[PDB]
């Protein structure tokens, strides 16, 4: 079972530096090569760069050039990514792909460049009005994403989020339950926002 | 330093037919395979297609693809709401060997769907928005085909258009589209009107939740 | 899978993590048909027993020198060789890409004079179990007797920190017409080896496009209270001289002034601390200039 | 023969041939063995790599008057073509002059015929290039 997972991503101003990295399992790491490719939000692919399975030869897109760095250490079963003098342009998803038929692609890690700092959640219930539903409201946050949890016994989803005009997101995340069982069970959110380091658990009556 | 064309946007009702072109040059798609990729809104490309025809283990044998000169085509026979989803084609250039060549994507879009009328629920400021000197009337919407509303908030008859932060219809898992609108108030003028309204439009029908300031 | 000479094979595998490979059934080529054993490379363990043995090629450690035995001896041998296909594309990490003229060029061939001669190098970082096959033709088609020669190392240099080592090898068409109008071009077809791994590569030209005559001979300086300059013909050109005529550039290199002429001579304004060069190239047909014959000026 | 003023004819020939600026971008009678051209039959029978040479002067000189050069993409102002056509035809002339009677493939779109002007060039420049060697030989050695 081949699995590939990135690390290293984050927020960061422009101008400064970032590694990340690719942790590999399930083959033979060191007798193949691999490259490193982004996605802006809801844009296309575009290629960064490649690597080959010894790491005698580096490739570089033009667009890149001169400022990223890549390097692996098959000794670890891993592959990194430096990436230095950074630009607002590069603000997307970075995943690495196997070079091969039978290709596997990880999860990815979102790398924002932003001089804009770094902000928390303001977490409000919503509560349910006289079939019934009830939510959370996470207003006023910046990056994306934002992860919730929910607890029940009766559909439930949650909803993206909407980009104000100030440049903050604002979400909000609802389950639909029966109003007899409005009573019994207590419900909580559980909201996470890793890039302000912000973890909430907010009740809804 | 190139770029394939696609498509940018096609479209079928379940069960039809459909093709998406990947053209190039004799550099990349004239002297090299094509893969081809199924990427979903929320996760990372899957492979489809290799060598131009081949098909991996757990890819049905309805997507099918062809090369042709400089150009290739990924044919999906017998539509279904599972693959609505955006596809792209990659190849390399005969100079820039190891360097990928993708595509510019294609929305694959189903249509012909029963059409559905949207679940509008409205929620008012709650109390401890209120306490920090704010108020925020969230009107969700949700369950619905096609996908494209338009959405009219009122202070108990007048309009409200200032304050309004809406998104962009989403698709759900069950192939149905959603949304969710913020009308950002002061605590004032929650109260001084004695209501607000959502109405969302949905194919010339409209949908009106109400909510006033108590309990 | 298929032969590339006289007990060595090449079997070609999709390189991709976790890839299954291809099954081979190797056939011990022997009369006796009972009481045989396999193995492999030095190792003394049994893979197997009989005419035949089946194994699953998918890692260099299912490659190497197969070899079965009956009674200890050595009845036949068989070499398994890998050519790796990388995402649809065979592997040339062996030899360094030259970049010139283009891209994706690893061969670059010259030729001394039309004789039918001619020179191919090419570059690598490998210093250990490498082997090359060298082999050449006019047409593919139906191809022309072209002789090569073996590929032996010409020079070891060491460009950013790691050590460049250049083969180069001689090949000659079998009958050659020098002065004839090339229709078909030459076909070079070379054969990599690196411990078991399998690359080839090749490369198409025209003798005529490839020329690189040698330096002038005998440069010559006579002063004058400026100076007159005077060389010959090289050795290795072709003859008659009248018929493959050349032509010459003379430079004094602070600046670079530079004269062209078709004679073997040649006057010009010397000074201190300069230096007098010339360089030759095919009259009628604009090849490759030779490297420059040099002489300290005053 | 008139070597001596074939010679300063054909060398004026590879010079213009050569100067020539089409784009470089890759994807009929030829000087062959035997045809006499090499140094040894010029002294055995120079008449015969006579014969094939003014066959491709000809045929060269057909070419660069048909449609693939005169018809679109237009050409340069500084084209040489002009001055390297006459050069062929007066160069036929010193070999069989007042003699050629005369009476295949023809491209459609400019890009094909772009694409043979260079494909073309380059295989006149190996002709000339024969020639001219043919006629300095025998303008220094069959010149009494
Ligand atoms: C550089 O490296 C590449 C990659 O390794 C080489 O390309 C391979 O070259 C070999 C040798 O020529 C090819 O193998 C040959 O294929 C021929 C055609 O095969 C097709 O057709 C047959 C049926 O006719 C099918 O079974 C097969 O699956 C293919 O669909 C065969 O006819 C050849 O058979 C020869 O050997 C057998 C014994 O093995 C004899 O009995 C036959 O009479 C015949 O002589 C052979 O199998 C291989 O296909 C090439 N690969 C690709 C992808 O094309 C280059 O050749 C190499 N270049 C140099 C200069 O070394």
């Amino acid at each position: 079972q081949v699995q590939l997972v990135e690390s290293g991503g984050g927020v960061v101003q422009p101008g400064r530096s970032l590694r990340l990295s690719c942790a590999a399992s399930g083959f033979t790491f060191s007798s193949y090569g691999m490259h490193w490719v982004r996605q802006a939000p809801g844009k296309g692919l575009e290629w960064v760069a490649f690597i080959r399975y010894d790491g005698s030869n580096k490739y570089y897109a033009d667009s890149v050039k001169g400022r990223f760095t890549i390097s692996r250490d098959n000794s670890k079963n891993t592959l990194y990514l430096q990436m230095n003098s950074l630009r607002a342009e590069d603000t997307a998803v970075y995943y690495c792909k196997t070079h091969g038929s039978h290709d596997n692609w990880g999860q990815g890690t979102m790398v924002t460049v932003s001089s804009a700092s770094t902000k928390g959640p303001s977490v409000f219930p919503l509560a349910p009005s006289s079939t019934a539903a009830l939510g959370c409201l996470v207003k006023d946050y910046f990056p994306e994403p934002v992860t919730v949890s929910w607890n029940s016994g009766s559909g439930v989803h949650t909803f993206p989020a909407v980009l104000q005009s100030s440049g903050l997101y604002s979400l909000s995340s609802v389950v639909t339950v029966p109003s007899s069982s409005l009573g019994t069970q207590t419900y909580i959110c559980n909201v996470n926002h890793k890039p302000s380091n912000t973890k909430v658990d907010k009740k809804v009556e | 330093q190139s770029v394939l064309t696609q498509p940018p946007s096609v479209s079928g009702a379940p069960g039809q037919r459909v093709t998406i072109s990947c053209s190039g040059s004799r550099s990349n798609i004239g002297s090299n395979t094509v893969k081809w990729y199924q990427q979903l809104p929320g996760t990372a490309p899957k492979l489809l297609i290799y060598y131009n025809d081949q098909r991996p283990s757990g890819v049905p044998d309805r997507f099918s693809g062809s090369k042709s000169g400089t150009s290739a085509s990924l044919a999906i026979t017998g539509l279904q709401a599972e693959d609505e989803a955006d596809y792209y084609c990659q190849s390399y250039d005969r100079y820039t060997h190891p360097a990928l060549l993708f595509g510019t994507g294609t929305k694959v879009t189903v249509l012909g769907q029963p059409k559905a009328a949207p679940s509008v629920t409205l929620f008012p400021p709650s109390s401890e928005e209120l306490q920090a000197n704010k108020a925020t009337l969230v009107c969700l919407i949700s369950d619905f085909y096609p996908g494209a509303v338009t959405v009219a908030w009122k202070a108990d008859s007048s309009p409200v258009k200032a304050g309004v932060e809406t998104t962009t219809p989403s698709k759900q898992s069950n192939n149905k589209y959603a949304a969710s609108s913020y009308l950002s108030l002061t605590p004032e003028q929650w109260k001084s009107h004695r209501s607000y309204s959502c109405q969302v439009t949905h194919e010339g029908s409209t949908v009106e939740k109400t909510v006033a300031p108590t309990e | 899978i298929w032969e590339l000479k006289k007990d060595v094979y090449v079997v070609e595998l999709d390189w991709y993590p976790d890839a299954p490979g291809e099954m081979v059934v190797l056939t011990c080529d022997t009369p006796e048909e009972d009481g045989i054993t396999w193995t492999l490379d030095q190792s003394s363990e049994v893979l197997g027993s009989g005419k035949t043995l089946t194994i699953q090629v998918k890692e260099f450690g299912d490659a190497g020198q197969y070899t079965c035995h009956k009674g200890g001896e050595v009845l036949s041998h068989s070499l398994l060789l890998l050519h790796k296909k990388e995402d649809g594309i065979w592997s040339t990490d062996i030899l360094k890409d030259q970049k010139e003229p283009k891209n994706k060029t690893f061969l670059r061939c010259e030729a001394k004079n039309y004789s039918g001669r001619f020179t191919c190098w090419w570059l690598t970082t490998i210093s250990t179990d490498l082997t090359f096959s060298v082999k050449s033709s006019r047409g593919s088609s139906d191809p022309q007797g072209v002789t090569c020669g073996a590929a032996t190392l010409s020079a070891e240099r060491v460009r950013g920190d790691n050590k460049e080592y250049e083969y180069s090898v001689e090949c000659q068409e079998d009958s050659a017409c020098p002065a004839a109008e090339e229709s078909l071009p030459i076909e070079v077809m070379v054969d990599a080896v690196h411990k078991l791994k399998y690359e080839n590569y090749t490369s198409s030209f025209f003798i005529r496009d490839i020329i690189k005559p040698d330096p002038p001979k005998n440069l010559q300086l006579k002063p004058l209270k400026q100076v007159e300059v005077s060389w010959e013909y090289p050795d290795t050109w072709s003859t008659p001289h009248s018929y493959f005529s050349l032509t010459f550039c003379v430079q004094v290199q602070e600046k670079k002034d530079r004269v062209f002429t078709d004679k073997t001579s040649a006057t010009v304004i010397c000074r201190k601390n300069a230096s007098i060069s010339v360089r030759a190239q095919d009259r009628y047909y604009s090849s490759s200039w030779s490297e420059w014959a040099s002489v300290p000026c005053s | 023969p008139a070597w001596t003023q074939c010679q300063q004819l054909s060398q004026k020939l590879c010079t213009l041939a050569w100067s020539a600026h089409p784009l470089v971008g890759h994807m009929v009678p030829h000087i062959q063995c035997g045809d006499g051209c090499d140094p040894q039959g010029l002294r055995d029978n120079s008449q015969f790599c006579l014969q094939r040479i003014h066959q491709g002067l000809i045929f060269y000189e057909k070419l660069l008057g048909s449609d693939i050069f005169t018809g679109e993409p237009s050409l340069l102002p500084d084209s040489p073509v002009g001055q390297l056509h006459a050069s062929l035809l007066g160069l036929s002339q010193l070999l069989q002059p007042e003699g050629h009677h005369w009476e295949s493939l023809s491209p459609s779109q400019p890009w094909q015929r772009l694409l043979l002007r260079f494909k073309i060039l380059r295989s006149l420049q190996a002709f000339v290039a024969v020639a001219a060697r043919v006629f300095a030989h025998g303008a220094a050695t069959l010149s009494p």
